[PDB]
């Protein structure tokens, strides 16, 4: 917690200020901007391409599978 | 001598902290933990978003749960986590309160020992002040009525508990379902509540308003052989353990079929065994059969064409809950299934949960059912988990009130009254020990300060004004107006804390801070 | 209801600064008062020091936090302004920052705390002024008391009976005690040489040189006529390019004879003025002394001191009353320094020291030579002597004397708490915290002496509440007693400067809300 | 070729012995700050990350990883003192280190180790004799005074622990747990069960037997949890479907025989259960697991079952109720089933605990001690074990002696007086022994933040002629009659501490050379 003693672990961290809501807001807005270009009858669909086993490729417009397939952090 | 001698194995890497510096480090870690837990306190507090090593996320306000998932390495932080978990175990409410109180007490202890006072003296003063506070808390409490006829005080207490949690979006039906579930399950004669009879089950979809309390049993199965009817009316049920398969002894065995006549006899034995099984299921008159261990295709078809719906693969605890709800008996063999051993079901229905393939059964009872089930629905897995832990908090509060019957008017009023009692006692006390008493008073009185700070008001001035109000008019039910409705009086606002919860908070925090103060030396690799 | 103040980094930075300041204060807390024991600092290179002065401890210790660096600058500023209290000012600043951390936790804006601290300081300065008593010079007893008090918390305390009277005599023999308004410590030359013990320290009204006599035939001079030289006693050479061309065999004889005659002429003009000891300035680009020149000087029975630093000419002239010469034509006895005796003393095999003593001309300068077994005690002894000199300088600056041993700050704490009790508002808590954060000094004096801090501070507060002013901690009695009868006093300027400097630097620290790496 | 293997390290002479002595003081410094009511606490972090918090010499010294043989001797003396009398583990370590420190000045010059060993032996023999001949015994054999003596000894034992503020609550409590034991004082007959949650004063002493809910099957939570005069069927047989012999092979050739054998397995299980039920017992217990079929069988007949109980808890139930464990079921007689006043399953801190309370003739006990953290309850259990051990040892003879450094000062004065008649060099060594025995009050004062020298001088002046039993009163910051202040200790702890410390000092001194092999 920025105190001159660190207690969590070698790899564990804490964001207990406007940093946490900053990260949450930017992540949520990034997801929303990713989905934004697929609305209305004039929306245009996207390509989902894998980076590994069998290199699965799917063309889709609905946001459910778009958000399911990609790996959010 | 010149030679440096080695006494401890691998002593070139071990670290040691001794004296007052170690106590400073302990107090500092405790202060960090308390500061982390301070923001998420009171109705205006904010949740915390914990992600585990697997990456799965959960948003929660329960202090015990937050600290349990807090992957922390400092030993004092581990002790604080154990404090919070133990407070959750004994009471179920006030898990953040103990952490905040311990942090405040340790901070005051640091301020005191800066003036060269022995830590054991601080611990003794903390113990004396804790005794005074508990005595005053028992003196100040009043009782509610734990009865079905006038259940409203139970709703008030559960609604006060459900505050500061997302389920306060509803905030009225949650308290109702918690009170009803605990009242139904509770054994009033022994004043004992069993939490194994409240199968809190959740499922995504719907809204948080759909969370209901079935006076029966919900199970995550479906009617085998889907051709059978999807619902039955008030039906006689046959809770069963043995599968619908031909028997076999547990002892290893060999059945030598030495001739074609033996083969035909074995075939006839198997077929007639199925037929007799179904016939002696039907003869009892039960409409619904339930099996723990599942069964095969022939049993499915015989059950179907005999107009006897059934389900399979029901778990052990689910079997026990079904049998308790329906009033029947679990029988392990078909040959001992009598009419008396059936149970009653108000109605058994199948539900589909929208477009998903998942199905469930609901068993509703027209008679007294000692078991219930809280069904939770929502739009997120995080919402579902937070809702079920919040309802567990409410159930724990309700059962605590069943087993104690006494309440205090929370919202900071209890802490302020205890602080005034502690200070008044410390007035007429010989010196060299009143400093610890006043430090205890301030440390326990920080809770209204944190409550007001979370509420957005100025902490110090509001706290001083409400304390002055409490000391002027002898009304010890004046607390922080956290929700901003005026009326510093907390009787009208209907805020209820359980007496055992607060006294457990005080005692447990005092004992933990005594242990922390006792520690002197740390040797760690 | 109110501003959300979403940003939390300012609060974290403020608490980090307060924690660092408190840690730095606690580090040297145990090095305060007569019973405080000094610290030992060894820097990156294998050089060590045994320091009790707070300024030195903080400077040698290479800190890394900005609050710590501001505190060390505060300590050095307090040393510059007063010279004593460089530990107490840091302790006060850290302690009242630790006091104000809970004010920050109570929901108080930093500006209100800063303004209230300014008001508390304003009241405290008046409290200290009222508590004091006038002090006037030529009263050697109170000067000795102040010097002994300044030296009590140092290693040389047991030597203070043979080291404080000379410490105050040094100041009294430099400045006129009638119309001074200030003194200078530059003209107090502290010369340190290894060897002997502390009881061998000396104060000389004359001049001390670490230089060595070139002609090892003459050691002592009675009725010395000292003359500084700023030119060179070597073969002539012009500022611009110098060249001599020889084309005949007689020319070598001519140039050798002429150079010898020129040097002999210079030495004869030097000798005919009655000068019997010569001081040659350290000259480069031209040999200050030639072997032939030194031979002639020795022949005419003179003592020669060469390689004298340029920056020391002013000191020598102010000491022995001589005037420098940069041209031989202006070398006359009418402006030649005079002294009763010039001696070169071997210091029991530890060194060779030159003394010019009994200068007939008046000398507004004295020199202290400090002796010790090892170098560490010598460094600490010269630092302690400097502290005593700075205390006397404080006494000269403004004539106000107060008691010590915890009495001034505890009386200030009582008076300021009573003043805070009549300041209802959001500043009442801040003035109360300022008042109760100045009890750290008596508590530290109590706990460093092995006393009971709680009972000692409580009895001190009780004693000062009844108006028994100038009552403080006594370590000879091991309790609380009147301090004036115990002969422990300090000038008021030290306390006032400490309080004011600490308050100003704490307000500056409170004004901080962010740190960024450049 | 060299005589020994390469890497062999040998040390000989005076410097080796002085280094061993210094190692002894360094290892005894680790537990020095854990004496008396103002004693502090030690936290030791293992290599696995688990932290143990305690303030007894034995546990702290064991937790410390020691590889120095002399420090190993100190560890062994602490552990042996723990294993003999239970209380006084820090005293033995401090006494040994102080003996060695006091004598090292004399060993710096050429003093033969045999003479100082002989001096220790004589001094310790005289000290043990004096302790035997000074300790007072009431010699009344009355129950009220015996109870008071045991309560005061237990209270003095609980001081300097985590359970100090609740001494009186726990002390008399453990006395009861020793009152209700048979004339064997077995330590397995009083159990300690630790459960999270609750305050320190919420702990209780079950006079029957209590144990955590072992396990349950589909059919539990149906049989009643409250019986008012039941009979306990202690068993050692598993009641569930299983192979008869784990190698039995069934060989048949007709379906009728197959059905008969299936019904036969069911019939043998049901006949065993019928024997158990017809025995008249209402609640049954078994070391071996109880299947779901037996759970439902006992649920259908208002009978409580509890399988997989631990061996120790089942033997405690035997000693409480007064039954006997039957491996066989054919002989459930009426004098083998134990009976209890009340059986009840209750909720304690997130766990279910079965209680058999009200047993009239109980020779066992159970400690339900509460706490906030696992280390809190573990340290409470350590303190309780210390107290029960001291009461167990004191029950054999009620000869007591004043604590708080009074006995150490008395022996120091006796040895100082004795070491004036003896001529020669042994006088100096016995005086060193007495000055070393003077350590305990000094360390108590140091831990309490006193003026140790002043209090020691006051003790010496008041105790040369002003009367024995005078130790240090911590609360009053002074000296006081600790026997009249009810600070009592059994004399055996001081006797054992002195003899062990003498033995360890002699063993450490009697070494002149050490060898370390390359530890292949
Ligand atoms: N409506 C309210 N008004 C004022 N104070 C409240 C109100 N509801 C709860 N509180 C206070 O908030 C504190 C914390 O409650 P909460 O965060 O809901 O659970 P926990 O006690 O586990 O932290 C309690 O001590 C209670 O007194
Ligand atoms: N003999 C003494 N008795 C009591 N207090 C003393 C004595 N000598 C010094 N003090 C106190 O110790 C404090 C620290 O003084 P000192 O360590 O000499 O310099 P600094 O003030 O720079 O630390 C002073 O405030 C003074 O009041
Ligand atoms: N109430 C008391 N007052 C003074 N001294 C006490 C008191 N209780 C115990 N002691 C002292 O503490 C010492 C033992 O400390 P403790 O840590 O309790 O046991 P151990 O001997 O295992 O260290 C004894 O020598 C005894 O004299
Ligand atoms: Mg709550
Ligand atoms: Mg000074
Ligand atoms: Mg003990």
């Amino acid at each position: 917690s920025l105190a001159p003693v660190n207690i969590f672990k070698a790899g564990a961290d804490e964001e207990r200020a406007e940093t946490a809501r900053l990260t949450s807001f930017i992540g949520a807005i990034a997801i929303g901007d990713l989905v934004k270009s697929t609305l209305g009858p004039k929306g245009m669909d996207k390509i989902l391409l894998s980076s590994g086993r069998d290199a699965s490729l799917m063309v889709t417009n609905d946001g459910a599978t778009i958000l399911k397939n990609i790996g959010v952090d | 001598y010149g030679r440096p001698f080695l006494i401890i194995k691998d002593q070139d890497r071990k670290s040691r902290l001794m004296g007052l510096e170690a106590l400073k480090s302990h107090i500092m870690a405790a202060k960090a933990v308390a500061n982390t837990m301070r923001t998420s306190l009171g109705p205006n507090g904010l949740d915390k978003m914990m992600v585990d090593k697997d990456g799965d996320v959960t948003v929660t306000n329960d202090g015990a749960t937050i600290l349990s998932m807090m992957d922390v390495d400092h030993q004092i932080a581990k002790l604080m986590v154990e404090l919070s978990k133990s407070q959750d175990d004994e009471i179920g409410d006030g898990t953040t309160g103990v952490v905040v109180l311990a942090g405040a007490l340790l901070e005051e202890a640091e301020q005191l020992l800066d003036r060269g006072i022995h830590p054991i003296r601080i611990a003794d003063g903390y113990e004396q002040a804790a005794r005074v506070a508990i005595e005053h808390l028992d003196k100040i409490s009043d009782s509610v009525l734990v009865d079905i006829k006038d259940t409203e005080p139970l709703i008030q207490t559960a609604k006060t508990t459900l505050g500061s949690k997302v389920v306060n979006s509803c905030h009225r039906q949650m308290a109702e379902i918690a009170v009803n579930a605990v009242l139904t399950v509770a054994d009033m004669e022994r004043r004992d509540v069993d939490f194994e009879l409240i199968k809190v089950e959740g499922k995504v979809g719907g809204r948080l308003e759909d969370t209901k309390l079935i006076k029966g049993v919900i199970v995550d199965k479906d009617f085998s052989h889907p051709q059978m009817p999807k619902k039955v009316e008030d039906a006689k049920i046959a809770i069963l353990t043995c599968p619908f398969e031909p028997p076999k002894p547990k002892t290893k065995h060999k059945l030598d079929v030495t001739s074609v006549e033996d083969y035909k006899a074995l075939q006839k034995y198997e077929k007639e065994k199925f037929e007799e099984m179904i016939q002696q299921i039907k003869e009892t008159g039960a409409n619904l059969a339930i099996c723990q261990w599942g069964f095969d295709d022939e049993a499915n078809h015989l059950l179907l064409q005999n107009n006897l719906p059934a389900v399979r693969w029901v778990g052990g605890p689910e079997i026990e809950l079904i049998a308790i709800a329906t009033g029947g008996r679990i029988v392990p063999r078909f040959s001992e299934l009598t009419a008396e051993k059936l149970g009653f079901a108000g109605l058994v229905q199948e539900i589909s949960f929208g477009t998903t393939k998942d199905k469930m059964l609901v068993i509703e009872q027209c008679k007294n059912s000692r078991a219930v089930t809280i069904f939770i629905r929502g739009g997120n897995k995080m919402i579902i988990e937070e809702a079920k832990r919040s309802l567990h908090d409410a159930l724990c509060v309700i059962r605590n009130l069943i087993r104690d019957n006494r309440v205090v008017y929370g919202g900071g009023a209890a802490e302020i009254s205890c602080a005034l009692a502690v200070s008044q006692e410390a007035d007429k006390c010989p010196t060299l020990e009143q400093y610890a008493m006043r430090a205890f008073a301030d440390a326990l009185e920080v809770i209204p300060m944190a409550l007001s700070e979370n509420s957005g008001m100025n902490p110090i001035q509001t706290m001083t004004e409400v304390r002055a109000r409490q000391v002027k008019e002898m009304n010890p039910a004046l607390g922080i107006d956290c929700l901003h409705k005026g009326t510093n009086d907390m009787k009208q606002q209907h805020v209820i804390e359980t007496l055992i919860g607060k006294k457990q908070q005080i005692s447990l925090a005092t004992q933990m801070v005594r242990m922390i103060l006792k520690i002197d030396d740390i040797r760690k690799p | 209801k109110g501003a959300y103040q979403d940003r939390d980094k300012p609060a974290q930075i403020r608490f980090s600064n307060i924690s660092a300041a408190k840690a730095v204060a606690d580090a040297i807390r145990t090095s305060l008062g007569p019973k405080g024991m000094d610290k030992m600092i060894q820097d990156g290179k294998g050089d060590v020091t045994i320091t009790n002065d707070g300024a030195t401890i903080l400077k040698q210790m290479q800190v890394l936090h900005p609050a710590a660096r501001m505190l060390v600058e505060l300590s050095k500023a307090q040393d510059i302004e007063a010279g004593d209290g460089t530990t107490s000012v840091v302790i006060i600043a850290g302690s009242l920052l630790d006091s104000c951390t809970k004010l920050l936790q109570k929901g108080i804006h930093p500006t209100i705390i800063s303004e209230s601290f300014q008001k508390a300081l304003e009241k405290g300065i008046e409290i200290l002024t009222d508590m004091s008593r006038p002090v006037e010079l030529s009263d050697r007893e109170t000067l000795l008391n102040s010097a002994t008090t300044s030296l009590n918390s140092k290693v040389v305390s047991q030597y203070s009976s043979l080291l404080s009277p000379m410490s105050v005599n040094a100041v009294m023999k430099v400045i006129d005690p009638a119309t001074a308004t200030s003194v200078d410590l530059r003209d107090i030359k502290i010369v340190k040489k290894l060897g002997g013990t502390i009881d061998d320290c000396e104060l000389v009204e004359g001049l001390v040189l670490t230089q060595k006599v070139s002609n090892s035939g003459i050691t002592r001079v009675e009725k010395a006529k000292i003359g500084l030289i700023q030119f060179c006693l070597s073969a002539p050479k012009t500022d611009m390019d110098n060249q001599i061309v020889v084309s005949d065999y007689a020319q070598m004889d001519r140039v050798l004879r002429e150079e010898r005659a020129y040097i002999l002429n210079l030495v004869k003009q030097i000798k005919k003025t009655g000068c019997n000891v010569l001081l040659i300035q350290k000259s480069i680009l031209r040999d200050a002394l030639s072997d032939l020149a030194l031979h002639f000087l020795n022949k005419m029975k003179i003592m020669v001191i060469k390689d004298i630093e340029r920056e020391d000419i002013e000191f020598i002239c102010k000491t022995i009353g001589t005037k420098p010469v940069a041209h031989i034509d202006q070398f006359t006895a009418d402006m030649l320094g005079s002294a009763e005796l010039a001696e070169e003393v071997n210091l029991n095999g530890s060194g060779k020291l030159l003394k010019i003593t009994g200068c007939a001309s008046p000398g507004k300068t004295v020199t202290i030579v400090v002796r010790g077994s090892n170098k560490l005690v010598i460094e600490e002894a010269e630092r302690s002597i400097h502290d005593a000199l700075c205390v006397i300088r404080c006494l000269v600056k403004k004539r106000a004397l107060i008691a010590g041993g915890g009495a001034p700050e505890i009386e200030l704490a009582l008076r300021l708490t009573e003043y805070s009790r009549t300041l209802s508002g959001m500043e009442s808590y801040c003035v109360r915290a300022f008042a109760d954060a100045m009890e750290v000094i008596p508590s530290t004096l109590a706990e460093n002496a092995g006393l009971n801090p709680i009972s000692t501070v409580t009895e001190l507060r009780n004693r000062h509440a009844q108006g028994e002013k100038t009552a403080g901690i006594n370590v000879r009695k091991g309790g609380i007693s009147n301090i004036l009868e115990e002969l422990v006093v300090q000038p008021l300027l030290v306390s006032v400067s400490a309080l004011t400097l600490a308050t100003e630097t704490v307000r500056s620290i409170l004004k901080i809300d962010d740190v960024v790496n450049t | 070729v060299i005589l020994l293997k390469e890497g062999t390290d040998s040390s000989q002479g005076i410097p080796q012995l002085v280094s061993n002595i210094s190692a002894c003081q360094v290892i005894a410094e680790a537990v020095r700050t854990t004496l008396g009511p103002r004693g502090m606490d030690k936290l030791i972090v293992d290599g696995r990350g688990k932290a143990t918090i305690s303030n007894d010499g034995a546990t702290i010294l064991k937790l410390l990883d020691v590889v120095h043989p002399a420090a190993k001797t100190l560890v062994d003396i602490a552990k042996s003192q723990d294993a003999e009398v239970g209380d006084g583990t820090t005293s033995v370590t401090l006494l040994a280190a102080e003996f060695l420190k006091q004598v090292k000045p004399y060993v710096e010059e050429g003093l033969h180790p045999q003479i100082i060993i002989r001096a220790f032996r004589t001094a310790t023999q005289l000290a043990v004799n004096k302790i035997k001949e000074i300790a007072v015994t009431v010699k009344k054999a009355d129950k009220v005074e015996q109870r008071k003596l045991l309560e005061k000894c237990a209270m003095t034992a609980l001081s300097s622990k985590l359970i100090s503020q609740q001494k009186a609550f726990f002390a008399k409590m453990v006395v009861d747990a020793v009152m209700m034991l048979d004339d064997l004082l077995q330590l397995k007959m009083i159990g300690i069960k630790k459960v999270q949650g609750g305050a320190l004063e919420d702990s209780q002493l079950v006079a029957g037997v209590a144990f955590k809910k072992t396990f349950s099957y589909a059919g539990f939570e149906m049989q009643p949890k409250k019986y008012h005069n039941p009979k306990i069927a202690l068993l050692n047989v598993e009641l569930e479907l299983k192979a008869e012999k784990d190698n039995a092979e069934i060989r048949v050739h007709t379906v009728e025989d197959y059905q008969a054998i299936v019904d036969a397995e069911w019939n043998i299980l049901y006949d065993k259960l019928e024997k158990i039920h017809h025995s008249g017992a209402k609640v049954v217990l078994s070391k071996l697991p109880i299947g779901d079929v037996a759970t439902q069988y006992f649920a259908d007949r208002d009978m409580f079952c509890a399988g997989r109980v631990p061996e120790e808890d089942l033997k405690r139930t035997m000693m409480a109720c007064g039954g006997s464990i039957q491996t066989s079921v054919n002989a459930l007689s009426a004098d083998v089933l134990g009976r209890c006043q009340v059986f009840e399953e209750t909720q304690i801190g997130g766990e279910r605990y079965n209680f058999f309370t009200g047993c009239p003739k109980a020779k066992t006990c159970t400690f339900i001690l509460r706490g906030g953290a696992e280390q809190f309850m573990e340290e409470t259990e350590r303190s309780l074990h210390d107290a029960i051990m001291i009461v167990r040892r004191a029950i054999k003879n009620d000869s007591v002696v004043a604590g708080g450094g009074a006995i150490e000062m008395e022996l120091s004065k006796y040895l100082r007086d004795y070491s004036r008649t003896i001529p020669g060099k042994q006088q100096l060594l016995i005086g060193a022994y007495a000055k070393a025995l003077e350590i305990i009050p000094r360390q108590l004062c140091d831990n309490a933040g006193f003026d140790a020298t002043n209090i020691l001088n006051k003790l010496r002046a008041r105790h040369a002629q002003g009367g024995t039993w005078y130790g240090v009163d911590i609360n009053n910051e002074d000296i006081a009659d600790n026997f009249e202040a009810f600070v009592w200790e059994p004399a055996m702890v001081r006797i054992n501490a002195l003899t062990a410390a003498s033995e360890a000092a002699c063993l450490i001194v009697s070494v002149d050379e050490t060898i370390k092999n390359p530890r292949s």
